[PDB]
């Protein structure tokens, strides 16, 4: 309120009512303070079921068995690789894993846009389809399969730009 | 021709008497009726003592195991509940001795036509018809039975309600079955069965249409 | 510092706003509160309840400082004198009361 | 031919507001989330309005003499309507939000709960030709401090009740002196006030609180006031009072909370009649039949509605609509039945003739994504995101049997060969066709040879193969059958991602994402012809959108295809905002329809007015009877039909053919000329008198000399006459003599008759075997109970 | 198992009541439980992942009505068993 001096600092040494989420902010520039507390929830509902299916019987079929639907269902989202392993789901799901599962980046390594925000640009103007349909908020989480069906929208500037310099236009296609 | 002149044309109710005609309106009715207390039973909804009384296994006395040695509850708690809803429902409203339908069905009886009886049959509901026909009466005389198999005969006779008939017919031999097949012989259920049985067998031919005209479409279609 | 916020489930919650803690949260058996003021001689709250009723209130203990009968019917509003010692209530039964509080 | 009206609405059979039962109490009208849904119950069927508004309905109500209906959004925005011919009258703006509506039992006028005030109209005459303007206000009082939340008219039409958040209930006078009466308030309350009634005698008050406490102000003396005589209380958990209702003539309070419990009530007495709970989710609208026995009840959570007889413990209708979308729809193969599949599993059995729900099934877990059926009545499959491919029956209504893969991939389409023995079923994270055979269970094998997912597959019934169609850009015709085999890849422009096949069993149509619809010859693999679709798409705008509505191709393309039964017609529908019915041999469009206005829906807006549900088709279907067809979109399973027919569409006239002279045709004892000329005047009504004036002895003669160009369209009409007509062995009679007089010429041209022969089977097998089982058993049961002996 | 070396909460009157009076109570309700919160996760994450609207599933005595039924609701069990089985 006014960087108080020493004396009424210790004082008052808790009255401020006014930074990893800032972090995170900057290196893979996620949208919002709630996008990121979003995850951090998501990441705490994860560990809370692992808890109490752990504290359920291990020598229970359905206990078991619905350890590997949530498993292989996280697999299936791609928000981890491996599929042999518990600790792993304790430990490696991360907002860090899904944040690098969000679409932008999912571009940006995939190589559509040079930058995050170039990607979240793209994503506004409505550049991108995946699979059929096109994406227009870059708050998408992109499955396994679909993001590997990513690409550009037909008939954009973009594209038809990238054939241009590649000298591979072919305008029956309307590209 | 004012149909004509207003370019709108109403089905005909029966187009002749020996023309077989069903009853003006839904074609659930039939099943409601042949099924309906199936439908009840389906539709249903879903839902101490300081001296106890134990026994010698249960306590430490393999003894008396060794030398061993609640439904009629259920049913008294049951009688129980019977008499709570049995006063709880208590309005002394003054109503009729005797049902419209019964009497209906009586006056039918005297004058020796059934025509208004039939009417109303037709226009109950579904429930109704079927409390009806269960609480008919079987005692000695069987007058009631007799003239409700009367009225069918006629309505039979009638070439309308085809399907409401027949199957007001068989709901009564489901309920009082029994008592017509017990005091079966009886001669003057015997003449009225006899009767009813002479019209049924006269109308049979809509079974050989029905069965023709599937085996020649399917013929036709498939071959 | 203190932040009271009175509505409808019938609650009242001091949060203090400096260091941010919901300091206190006493129900009221009476109901939907209808007005509410605050005494600034003494920073106690009036709450106007449905019963007509007055209710006096502060943020240490969970049952009412005091109860005054002001009107029939609910209470509109409520208002009170900044030296803390008059009020003014106004019930839906076009009654309007002075009290010396 | 090319007309189509929507005429039905199947799913959500109550979505949001205030529930109503018609004068007569034969009609329950429900607000579905643009229209208005008719359930008529004594008849068994439905109804839904033509006219949409532009969001939710908010409140309806119908006039008591049965004439009348207005209705109101959520932004006063209302549509005053007509029953007897189902037309819109006016529509007028009442500025803020209406909470309630109400007509005055006399019908001269009917009032208004808005926020605060209560508002007061007269009511336009019917009669009367349309007026420009037709709404006039008739009082405005404005007594209350918070929101109105219900009203209630006085037998006799002079008082009104109105209940209000202000914990206050209001007896408003309609004229001055009668102010002077009683214009009186009712205060001295707990929680809430949600309900306030006259009694029979109306000097007995009842005011119905939030909280649970009902009390009877009474007026009685202590020059004296409307003291509170009785309080009774309900005691619920925590539950608390959503809605009431007060039958007066037979003393009823019907009251509905929010903990999904409803209780029944005497009310002077007060004796707890009985108590029922419908769900976990509040009870959100109840309303009563006037002859006091019938109850409706509104759940709006999962939307299901339920009409109950409490004298007799019966439920009328019981029905629960879809929660989510329905993602994919099936007709049974004579069209009877319709078969559902949601965004849930629930995988739901309709009933059209009756616009009901025979059944459900949940034995799936994730979102179902195709369902169909075979070429037979018995069985249906459907698959799912489960990984499984269900097989059910339709006649004992259980499992068969539950293939599936060896990885739980899950399946986006599917299809079932004719003969009912083999099932296929396309994934997208394999884009191998898995096959599975009917009566083994455990799967053949995997056709392969796509790459990148199979985006739909279907089976030519006469050849019997299959077109599997992929995101490879690429077609696939398998023939799998007898040590073969064989393969033979077709190449299209871009990713199809529709496909359907001609019903003859020639030709596919496959939509692709350029939007255009090819068509191709099978035995030839060529290209017979491709319909373009870019420009006669209405996509829709997004509010969240930077671009506009047209440089966009969000959805220009047609996500789901089927032809029609004579092979002439395509209904096309996607992920935009229209479903455009095309025709095949000329390539062309014959209709586009809007699926709906409503601007809460995303894509709606074409231009914006200076996440969210958006709206689209996600599969059509024709009828198998070929006079309506399906679209199952976000909104339920819309159902477009010509059975309407008022048209005039002759064929082949001449001067002197007129209704007249077919009158003097009857009249001079021409039958068959009758008929014809009938017929090529084309009107129904005509034909229908002709038809049944024709005599029995002379049936044969007439259906031996019908010209064979008329052979198709006599026995269509037929058909469709003999479902709902109650005359039976005269349709009896002339199939037969049909049949008898010209089989050869339908057997040589099965598939120019098919519609027909499907509806007259359908007529056979639905309505006329039951009336011979019925028949047989009861001869069957007087055999058996007189022959056999007595009992002792 | 394991005992309880901690004072019984019961005397020997209520643990012969007890005894006088699904596996474990307490499994169902962990069961449903994690069932609950399963589905609220899918949830999250179908909305997070997928490309239209989807609704919250659900909200989570007295005589209760079932409005679905896997029937007719005019069929009887009798006639959906089929020979072979009984």
């Amino acid at each position: 309120v006014r960087k108080l001096k020493h004396h009424e600092q210790k004082l008052l040494k808790k009255v401020d009512f006014l930074h990893r989420d800032t972090q995170v902010m900057r290196t893979y520039h996620i949208q919002n303070r709630e996008d990121y507390h979003k995850y951090n929830r998501i990441c705490g509902d994860i560990r809370r079921l692992a808890n109490k299916l752990s504290l359920l019987p291990p020598t229970d079929p359905f206990r078991r068995k619905h350890e590997q639907l949530l498993l292989d269902k996280l697999y299936a989202m791609g928000v981890l690789t491996t599929k042999s392993k518990i600790s792993d789901l304790e430990n490696k799901v991360t907002v860090s894993a899904i944040c690098r599962r969000r679409l932008p980046v999912i571009m940006h390594r995939l190589k559509m846009a040079e930058t995050i925000q170039d990607a979240v640009k793209f994503i506004e103007q409505g550049h991108v389809r995946v699979g059929p349909n096109l994406i227009n908020d870059p708050a998408y989480l992109v499955t396994r399969n679909m993001e590997d069906y990513v690409t550009w929208v037909d008939n954009s500037k973009i594209k038809k730009t990238l054939l241009r310099y590649r000298n591979q236009i072919d305008d029956f296609d309307f590209s | 021709l004012n149909d004509i002149d207003f370019n709108t044309y109403t089905s005909l109710e029966q187009i002749d008497k020996e023309l077989l005609t069903l009853s003006i309106g839904p074609r659930s009715k039939m099943n409601t009726l042949l099924h309906l207390d199936v439908i009840r039973k389906r539709s249903k909804p879903k839902e101490l003592p300081f001296f106890l009384q134990l026994s010698g296994e249960k306590v430490g006395d393999e003894a008396s195991v060794r030398e061993g040695i609640h439904r009629r509850d259920q049913e008294a708690q049951k009688k129980l509940d019977a008499e709570e809803q049995m006063n709880k429902f208590k309005v002394t409203g003054r109503l009729g001795f005797e049902s419209h339908f019964t009497k209906q069905l009586r006056e039918g009886s005297q004058s020796k036509d059934y025509s208004s009886l039939l009417a109303t049959l037709i226009n109950f509901s579904p429930a109704a018809v079927d409390l009806e026909i269960r609480s008919l009466n079987s005692f000695e005389p069987f007058d009631e039975i007799v003239w409700f198999i009367d009225a069918l005969t006629q309505g039979l006779k009638s070439n309308k309600n085809f399907e409401l008939y027949e199957t007001f017919m068989s709901l009564l031999f489901k309920a009082h079955g029994d008592v017509i097949h017990a005091n079966n012989k009886n001669q003057d259920i015997a003449s009225a069965l006899q009767n009813w049985e002479d019209v049924h067998k006269k109308e049979d031919r809509l079974d050989d249409l029905v069965k023709f005209c599937m085996g020649v479409a399917a013929f036709v279609t498939t071959a | 510092y203190l932040l009271v916020t009175a509505g409808e489930t019938g609650w009242l919650k001091y949060h203090d706003v400096s260091t941010g803690q919901l300091v206190s949260e006493l129900r009221t058996k009476a109901g939907p509160t209808m007005a509410m003021a605050q005494n600034p001689w003494n920073a106690v709250m009036h709450l106007g309840h449905s019963n007509g009723t007055v209710s006096l209130w502060s943020p240490s203990m969970p049952e009412p400082l005091v109860k005054l009968l002001s009107a029939r019917g609910p209470v509109n509003s409520i208002a009170i004198d900044r030296s803390g010692y008059y009020m003014a209530t106004t019930g839906a039964d076009r009654s309007m009361k002075i009290w010396d509080i | 031919k090319s007309d189509f009206k929507f005429s039905n609405l199947l799913g959500t059979v109550y979505r949001q507001g205030n529930i109503t039962f018609s004068d007569d109490g034969k009609q329950l009208l429900s607000p579905v989330g643009n229209r208005v849904s008719v359930f008529d119950l004594i008849n068994n069927k439905s109804f839904t309005f033509e006219y949409e508004h532009r969001k939710n309905i908010a409140a309806i109500d119908l006039n008591k003499q049965g004439t009348l209906l207005i209705s109101i959004d959520e932004d006063g925005r209302a549509i005053l309507v007509n029953f007897k011919a189902r037309n819109v009258l006016h529509h007028f703006n009442f500025k803020e939000k209406c909470s309630a509506v109400k007509f005055s039992p006399d019908g001269r006028l009917f009032a208004l709960a808005s926020g605060r005030f209560l508002q007061i109209w007269k009511t336009p005459d019917v009669n009367k030709d349309r007026q420009f303007a037709p709404f006039v206000r008739h009082r405005v009082h404005a007594g209350h401090f918070q929101d109105i939340t219900s009203l209630t008219w006085s037998q006799d039409s002079r008082f009104i009740l109105t209940t209000s958040k202000d914990l206050s209930a209001k007896i408003w006078s309609v004229d001055s002196e009668e102010k002077n009466l009683a214009a009186t308030t009712f205060n001295g309350h707990r929680d809430y006030v949600m309900g306030a009634f006259f009694s029979h005698d109306q000097e007995k008050i009842y005011t119905v609180s939030k909280d649970g406490a009902v009390f009877v102000w009474e007026f009685t003396k202590r020059k004296y006031s409307w003291r509170i005589t009785k309080k009774h209380f309900f005691y619920a958990n925590q539950a608390k009072v959503k809605c009431v209702t007060f039958h007066p003539a037979t003393r009823l309070l019907a009251v509905g909370f929010t903990s999904g419990e409803f209780r029944l009530y005497d009310l002077p007495d007060f004796t707890l009649i009985q108590q029922l709970s419908m769900g976990q989710n509040p009870v959100n609208t109840v309303s009563v039949n006037q002859t006091g026995e019938w109850l409706a009840f509104g759940s709006s959570k999962l939307g299901q509605l339920l009409v109950y007889e409490w004298q007799s413990e019966s439920y009328i209708l019981k029905q629960q609509g879809h929660f989510d979308s329905t993602n994919s729809l099936a007709y049974s193969p004579d069209g009877s039945r319709v078969v559902t599949a949601s965004e849930d599993g629930k995988i739901k059995v309709w009933d059209i003739t009756s616009g009901f729900c025979l059944a459900t099934f949940e034995e799936h877990t994730s979102s179902v994504t195709a369902v169909q059926f075979a070429k037979r009545g018995q069985v249906m499959f459907s698959s799912s995101l489960d990984g499984t491919v269900r097989a059910w029956d339709l006649i004992r209504y259980r499992n068969f049997r539950t293939f599936t893969g060896t990885e739980r991939i899950q399946f986006n389409c599917l299809a079932v060969d004719p003969s009912g023995e083999v099932v296929c079923a396309g994934s997208l994270d394999n884009f191998d066709i898995h096959v599975w055979s009917v009566q083994t269970g455990q799967l053949l094998d995997a056709l392969s040879g796509h790459e990148g997912p199979v985006s739909c597959l279907s089976f030519s019934q006469e050849n019997s193969v299959l077109a599997s169609a992929s995101w490879d850009k690429t077609i696939r015709i398998w023939s799998i059958f007898g040590r073969s085999q064989q393969v033979e890849p077709i190449e299209v422009y871009s990713d199809v991602l529709a496909l359907s096949m001609r019903p003859d069993g020639k030709e596919v149509a496959v939509s692709t994402l350029k939007g255009q619809i090819s068509i191709f010859n099978i035995e030839d693999a060529k290209q017979v012809g491709n319909i373009d679709c870019r420009k006669d798409i209405i996509s829709g705008r997004f509010n969240q959108d930077r671009f506009t509505a047209k440089n966009s191709e969000r959805s220009k393309f047609f996500t789901t295809i089927h032809y029609s039964f004579d092979g002439m017609a395509i209904v096309a529908g996607g992920n935009n905002n229209s479903i455009c019915l095309y025709d095949v041999p000329n390539e062309v469009l014959l209709k586009r329809f809007i699926v709906s206005r409503n601007m809460a829906l995303n894509g709606t807006l074409e231009f914006l007015n200076s996440m969210r549900p958006e709206v689209r088709v996600t599969s059509v279907q024709f009828s198998p009877t070929a006079n309506a067809f399906a679209a199952a979109s976000t909104e339920g399973l819309l159902i477009y039909s010509t059975n309407d027919t008022i048209l005039f569409d002759p064929f082949d006239l001449d001067v002197d053919v007129t209704p007249h002279s077919t009158v003097e045709a009857l009249r001079e004892k021409q039958f068959l000329n009758a008929l014809v000329m009938a017929f090529r005047l084309n009107e129904e009504y005509l034909i229908n008198k002709v038809y049944e004036a024709i005599p029995i002895k002379e049936i044969p003669l007439v259906a031996s000399n019908i010209p064979a160009i008329y052979l198709p369209r006599i026995l269509k009409f037929i058909g469709d006459f003999a479902i709902e007509s109650q005359h039976i062995e005269f349709n009896l009679i002339w199939i037969k003599a049909l049949l008898s007089a010209s089989g050869g010429y339908i057997n040589e041209h099965k598939y120019l008759f098919s519609t027909a022969m499907r509806s007259i089977q359908r007529f056979i097998v639905r309505v006329a075997k039951e009336v011979v089982n019925t028949t047989t058993d009861n001869k069957y049961t007087y055999r058996f109970l007189v022959s056999t002996d007595g009992s002792m | 198992f394991e005992l309880s070396d901690v004072k019984s909460s019961k005397s020997l009157a209520e643990i012969y009541e007890d005894d006088y009076t699904a596996l474990s109570e307490e499994l169902q309700k962990a069961h449903s439980e994690i069932s609950e919160l399963y589905a609220n996760l899918v949830y999250k994450l179908d909305v997070l992942s997928s490309v239209h609207f989807v609704p919250k599933p659900a909200s989570t005595e007295t005589p209760t009505i079932s409005m679905e039924d896997a029937q007719p609701l005019y069929m009887s069990n009798a006639s959906s068993l089929a020979p072979q089985e009984i």
